[PDB]
């Protein structure tokens, strides 16, 4: 039945990710005071079935890169990462039940870097590799500020397991005792998944290194994206927004949990039509500079606090 | 074939080292150089080690390894010897596994035994918590000189390598 | 197992597509068609290790604030936390991070 | 005639300057400018159902030549 | 069922998704260049039938064309053609782009772009109204409605 | 009196977001010092019982370390159920 | 109007209710009407084990009450 659990997570999670499309096209179009795709089927329905058929059935162009065997390794990595990422979330219940799942997913994450750094050595342009290292030392600047928020917080459930971050809120939501670590972590995915105003790779004007590929390969490096943006606003409700569980109706879990996934996954797509791009050399000084300084200084305050309180949580 | 998972990664872990060791372009030498890291994690993660293991992944791979592919795409400008010294690492590898799984005893240097790595794992455990992170924990109650030494050293290296990096 | 089978699942699906992507429109016959180092980039990913290098002494916190020296833990829990920013003050003033030629 | 578009003086009095450090701190106009964005997410879009519906047009417009009769 | 029926629902299903797709890559040279912007705005919503407002010309399946064409400019304009994976149509917009318009009789315009590259469609006017380039979208969809690729290779 | 004054409004100005860095970052450091619950925090780490309480074998002269566990002698939770 | 988006939300929002509903009930239908045992830690891990050997049928979910006391 196991084998059947993986196909009910895998399958709907392309799905999300198809349909993710059409919704992000209309919410853009409506506060654009227009519509978006309501052609292609009802409301456009239809749309994403479209798109996914016309990208499979167009010729590829795979140039004469350098090694022709990352230009195939990176899509892979890319997607087959970005599934993995999945596997450990209690929506109530994991499939995997990791004890260390929170640390399991910034590992995971961290090594969705090299399919960035691949797909520039690939490409053999050498414009393309410039592109590739600033996207790289985004991804890894942004993650320094993911790994000690995360600590912080962790510092208020007492364990890396996720399914106690469910027990932590009980009571109340993370959002009110830690709102100002959450303002940094919900921009740090931002930056994370290059997304705007943080998308130098898309903000063309100033650079992508996913350019040279088209169709099937393409829309891998789509699929994979856009998952990640589900996942990490699935991983922000979890962490800020506890949803309490009644183990006779997980199903009442699950509704309100997803309803708190998409309002977040939403809000990106908010944030995108509202306002302009960053400079390379701005973000970075956002983080080295702004972010930094206030996580060093939170995860001070969060390692006394708990102990001056006499509010330490069970390692259990 | 489940039972031998150790020694099975343990044989992909030598390969791998066979790879960058007869040091090909440092694109594929990194590339077989994660490889290993990830094998390497999966034979200390079947021993009880979680947070070691995981440490990898984080630190050696999503860090230092990171930090060479990043180096190397931006300071490397992107034969017989190769393919000599890698297939030559194979065949020992072959015969090491050969003979250890002939005769189940190997003398190179130690005596090596073939019975299996699972007859030697602790037969008895009843505890509330994981002896692994019970010991990790203990670096800032008992390791107070270890995080000063190593506190500073991580600061030093801070100063030195812009130091170096200025020429000037 | 199920953690093995889970991995061995997204990257078997993920070869499929890449392999059925390259030759599904390849099932078509379209015409042949025919025919610096950075030093402030390096100092980036350097500055990254030797910061996540220290956020690997952090992590065990949780476990740390279970023990009965809290007095201890406390106070070396601090120590590790004000160095990584004296790290990072030093960069500051010394124009690590700077973008500008 | 002429006016100043950029030439004010901020004020350095206590309530000011607290002012803008909640305004830099919490984000205050960024989500000034959320709120609007909001706005035309429910104002009905102008957008015309073509081609069932044209845009509108004058006598004086000037198209496809042709050649007249008595 | 027969093999000449099948071929005939393929070619309908591809047909469907290429036409229902159609994503871009504007030429934007001269002022025919306005009139395509105001056929990505609310009024008329290019995006709403499918028709993404930019595209990269590696991910594009149709070069609009609007403006003059130069002498200057014609290596350009065909190297980004041949470098647009296939299957590619060209849409030609405006009189300067069909035939060289106002221009014709210049010593640096090419007379017509339709003798650099090949040309699907051919939208009059100068400029084409945003409701006319439109238009011609739509026929370029109905040209690749009557598309019988698989009809014709189960015969040969 | 007024130097202070003047250093502190210019930073709060010019440097809001270190301003506060700095101010938690000193909370953190003195709170735990002069903060009353802080012993509180120990002795609910040490009467956390991870490990079994293996019994002293009787001599006789053991007033203080009660037969059964539901004798009053011995060390008493009280106080962390008011807590 | 923008409650044409919705339709679009439902099929995103019903995609992301599967995963979570399908676990929940294919560890009941394997686990015999309960909740999945969760064994973070040894001393769980050893009680699910002797949970085996008492049941008769070689099942960790199998339990067996004071029926099973002489
Ligand atoms: C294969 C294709 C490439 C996969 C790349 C991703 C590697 C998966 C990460 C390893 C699994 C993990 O993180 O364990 C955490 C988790 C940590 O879980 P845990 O610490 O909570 O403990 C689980 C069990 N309890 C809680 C009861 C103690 O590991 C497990 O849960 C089970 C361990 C299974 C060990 C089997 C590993 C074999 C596979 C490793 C080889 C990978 C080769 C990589 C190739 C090179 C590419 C980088
Ligand atoms: C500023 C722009 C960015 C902000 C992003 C805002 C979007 C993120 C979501 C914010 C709104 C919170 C979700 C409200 C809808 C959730 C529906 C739901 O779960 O049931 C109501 C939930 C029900 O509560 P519950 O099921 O989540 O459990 C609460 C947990 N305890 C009991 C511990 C507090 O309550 C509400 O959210 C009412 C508002
Ligand atoms: C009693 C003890 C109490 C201890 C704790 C006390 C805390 C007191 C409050 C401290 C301040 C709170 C921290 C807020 C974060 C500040 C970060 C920062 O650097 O600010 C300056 C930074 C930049 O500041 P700057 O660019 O204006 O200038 C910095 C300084 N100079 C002038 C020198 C350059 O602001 C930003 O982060 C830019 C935002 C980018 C765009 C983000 C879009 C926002 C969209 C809305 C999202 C809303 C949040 C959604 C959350 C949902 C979560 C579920
Ligand atoms: C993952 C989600 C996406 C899944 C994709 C689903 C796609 C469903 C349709 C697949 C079947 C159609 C794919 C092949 C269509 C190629 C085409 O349009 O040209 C026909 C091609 C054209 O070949 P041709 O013989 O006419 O000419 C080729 C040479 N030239 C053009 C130079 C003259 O013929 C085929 O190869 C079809 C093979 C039979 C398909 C069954
Ligand atoms: C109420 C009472 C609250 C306490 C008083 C407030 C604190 C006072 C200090 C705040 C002022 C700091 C000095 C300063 O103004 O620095 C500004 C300067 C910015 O320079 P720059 O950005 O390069 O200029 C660009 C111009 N185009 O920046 C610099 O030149 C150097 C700045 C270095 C900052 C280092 C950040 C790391 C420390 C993070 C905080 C962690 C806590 C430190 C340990 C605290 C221990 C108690
Ligand atoms: C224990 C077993 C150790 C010996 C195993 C030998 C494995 C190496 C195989 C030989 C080899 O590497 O190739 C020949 C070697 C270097 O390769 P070569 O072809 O000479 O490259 C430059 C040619 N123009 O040519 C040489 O220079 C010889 C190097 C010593 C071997
Ligand atoms: C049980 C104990 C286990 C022991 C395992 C050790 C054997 C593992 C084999 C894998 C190790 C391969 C090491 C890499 C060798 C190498 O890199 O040699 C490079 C050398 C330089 O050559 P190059 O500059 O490229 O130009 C051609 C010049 N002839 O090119 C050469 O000179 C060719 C030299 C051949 C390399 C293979 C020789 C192996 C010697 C093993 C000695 C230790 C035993
Ligand atoms: C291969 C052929 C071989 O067996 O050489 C062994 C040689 C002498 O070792 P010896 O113990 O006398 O041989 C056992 C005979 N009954 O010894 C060797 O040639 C082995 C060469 C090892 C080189 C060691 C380099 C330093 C690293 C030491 C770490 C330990 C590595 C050796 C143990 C693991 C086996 C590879
Ligand atoms: C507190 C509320 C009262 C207050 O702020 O003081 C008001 C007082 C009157 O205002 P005013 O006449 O403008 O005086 C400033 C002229 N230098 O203005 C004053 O003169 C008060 C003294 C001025 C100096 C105070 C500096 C305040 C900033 C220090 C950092 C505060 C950090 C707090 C934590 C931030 C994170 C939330
Ligand atoms: C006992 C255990 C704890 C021990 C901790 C000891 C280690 C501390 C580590 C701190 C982290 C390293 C930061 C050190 C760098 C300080 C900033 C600096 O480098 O100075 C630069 C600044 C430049 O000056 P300039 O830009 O030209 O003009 C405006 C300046 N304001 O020049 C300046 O004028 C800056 C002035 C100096 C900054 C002083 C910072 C003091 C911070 C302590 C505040 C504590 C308050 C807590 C109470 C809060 C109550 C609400
Ligand atoms: C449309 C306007 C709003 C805009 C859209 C909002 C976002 C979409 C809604 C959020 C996502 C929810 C998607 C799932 C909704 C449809 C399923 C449902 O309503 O719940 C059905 C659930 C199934 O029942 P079951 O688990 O089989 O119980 C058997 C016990 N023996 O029955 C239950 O048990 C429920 C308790
Ligand atoms: C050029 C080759 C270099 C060296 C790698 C060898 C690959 C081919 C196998 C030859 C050696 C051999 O006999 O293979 C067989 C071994 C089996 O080992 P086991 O699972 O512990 O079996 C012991 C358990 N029993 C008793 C049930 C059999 O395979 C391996 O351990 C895996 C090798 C990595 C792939
Ligand atoms: S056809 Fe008319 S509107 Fe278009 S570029 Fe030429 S002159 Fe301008």
């Amino acid at each position: 039945m196991f084998m059947i659990n993986i196909l009910m997570l895998i399958i709907p999670i392309l799905l999300a990710v198809a349909f993710l499309t059409l919704v992000e096209r209309k919410v853009l179009g409506y506060m654009q005071l227009r519509k978006g795709p309501n052609v292609v089927g009802p409301y456009g329905l239809l749309q994403p079935i479209a798109d996914a058929i016309k990208l499979f059935i167009k010729e590829p162009l795979r140039p004469a890169t350098s090694s022709a065997s990352m230009f195939i390794l990176a899509p892979i990595m890319a997607l087959g990462l970005a599934l993995t990422m999945w596997i450990p979330l209690p929506m109530p219940y994991p499939l995997i039940n990791m004890n260390l799942g929170v640390l399991f997913m910034l590992a995971m994450s961290s090594l969705a870097v090299y399919s960035i750094l691949w797909s520039g050595w690939a490409s053999n342009s050498k414009y393309a590799l410039i592109g590739a290292l600033r996207a790289v030392a985004q991804t890894i600047s942004y993650e320094v500020t993911l790994a000690i928020i995360l600590l912080s917080v962790l510092l208020m459930s007492g364990s890396f397991t996720l399914s106690t971050l469910i027990t932590t809120q009980e009571q109340m939501w993370l959002i009110l005792p830690a709102w100002p670590l959450a303002m940094m972590w919900f921009i740090s995915t931002l930056a994370e998944t290059n997304r705007a105003p943080f998308d130098l790779t898309e903000g063309e004007s100033e650079l992508g290194f996913n350019v040279e590929y088209a169709a099937g390969p393409f829309a891998l490096f789509f699929m994979a994206e856009y998952a990640n943006i589900i996942m990490m606003n699935i991983f922000t409700a979890i962490l800020f927004l506890g949803t309490s569980h009644n183990p006779h109706m997980p199903e009442l879990y699950t509704i309100n949990f997803t309803i708190k996934s998409l309002l977040l996954t939403m809000s990106f797509l908010w944030i995108r039509a509202s306002y302009p791009r960053f400079r390379y050399d701005q973000l970075m000084h956002l983080l080295w500079k702004n972010f930094l300084p206030l996580t060093l200084a939170l995860c001070m305050w969060h390692v006394s606090l708990p102990i001056l309180t006499s509010g330490i949580p069970p390692q259990t | 074939m489940m039972l031998y998972i150790v020694f099975i990664l343990s044989v992909i872990f030598v390969m791998g080292f066979v790879g960058f060791s007869s040091k090909p372009s440092p694109i594929y030498g990194g590339l077989g150089l994660i490889v290993s890291g990830g094998v390497g994690c999966g034979i200390v993660l079947n021993f009880g080690g979680s947070f070691l293991g995981l440490m990898v992944f984080l630190i050696y791979l999503g860090g230092m390894m990171v930090v060479f592919g990043y180096t190397t795409a931006m300071a490397t400008e992107q034969n017989k010897a190769v393919l000599g010294a890698f297939v030559t690492g194979l065949l020992m590898e072959f015969f090491m596994v050969y003979y250890v799984l002939k005769d189940k005893e190997v003398e190179v240097v130690f005596e090596f035994n073939g019975l299996g790595d699972w007859v030697i794992y602790d037969t008895g455990d009843s505890g509330f918590f994981s002896e692994e992170a019970m010991g990790i924990a203990a670096l800032y109650s008992y390791g107070t000189w270890l995080v000063i030494v190593t506190g500073w050293s991580l600061l030093i290296g801070v100063v030195v390598i812009m130091e170096i990096t200025r020429g000037n | 197992m199920n953690l093995m089978l889970a991995l061995l699942t997204n990257f078997t699906l993920a070869t499929l597509l890449v392999i059925i992507a390259f030759w599904l429109p390849q099932l078509n016959v379209y015409s042949e068609k025919t025919s610096p180092f950075s030093m402030k980039f390096f100092l980036v990913a350097i500055t990254f290790l030797l910061f996540d290098l220290e956020i690997a002494l952090l992590l065990p916190l949780p476990w740390a604030s279970q023990t009965a020296n809290l007095n201890t833990m406390l106070t070396m829990a601090l120590f590790l936390i004000i160095l990584l920013a004296v790290s990072l003050a030093y960069e500051w003033t010394q124009k690590g991070l700077e973008w500008t030629e | 005639t002429y006016k100043y578009v950029n030439l004010r003086e901020p004020s350095m009095d206590m309530k000011s300057v607290t002012d803008r450090a909640a305004q830099t701190l919490l984000w205050t106009e960024l989500i000034r400018g959320l709120g609007m964005t909001l706005s035309y997410l429910f104002r009905e879009p102008a957008t015309i159902n073509y081609p069932f519906e044209k845009g509108p047009l004058s006598p004086r417009f000037r198209g496809e030549h042709a050649l007249r009769r008595y | 069922s027969r093999g000449e029926y099948v071929v005939a629902k393929l070619d309908d299903l591809i047909n469907w998704a290429r036409r229902s797709s159609l994503w871009p890559m504007t030429f934007g040279l001269a002022c025919c260049a306005v009139e395509m912007m105001h056929m990505a705005a609310p009024r008329y919503d290019m995006d709403r039938f499918g028709v993404v407002f930019r595209a990269s010309p590696r991910q594009s399946d149709v070069m609009i064309v609007a403006g003059t064409l130069t002498n200057k400019m014609a290596p350009a304009l065909r190297k980004v053609y041949d470098q647009m994976p296939e299957p590619r149509y060209v849409v030609s917009m405006g009189s300067c782009a069909n035939g060289g318009g106002y221009y014709h009789y210049s010593y640096s315009v090419v007379r017509g772009c339709d003798r650099i590259v090949p040309v699907d469609i051919y939208v009059p006017g100068c400029p084409p109204t945003a409701e006319a380039l439109l238009y011609g979208i739509l026929q370029l969809q109905k040209k690749i409605k009557r598309e019988k690729r698989l009809r014709i290779w189960y015969r040969r | 009196a007024e130097r202070v004054a003047a250093f502190l409004k210019n930073v709060w100005a010019k440097e809001p977001v270190l301003v506060a860095s700095f101010a938690i970052a000193g909370l953190a450091v003195i709170l735990p010092t002069l903060s009353p619950y802080t012993k509180y925090s120990l002795m609910i780490n040490r009467a956390t019982p991870y490990n079994y309480p293996v019994p002293l074998r009787d001599d006789g002269n053991m007033p203080d370390v009660p037969s059964h566990p539901q004798d009053p002698q011995g060390p008493s939770l009280e106080w962390l159920k008011r807590l | 109007m923008w409650f044409e988006v919705l339709p679009g939300i439902a099929v995103m929002g019903v995609c992301l209710f599967i995963p979570g509903m399908a676990t929940a009930r294919i560890h009941r239908f394997s686990n015999g009407g309960k909740e999945k045992r969760v064994a973070h830690y040894p001393y769980q891990w050893y009680l699910m084990e002797r949970d085996r050997r008492v049941s008769g049928v070689n099942r960790s979910y199998v339990s067996k009450g004071l029926e099973n006391i002489d």
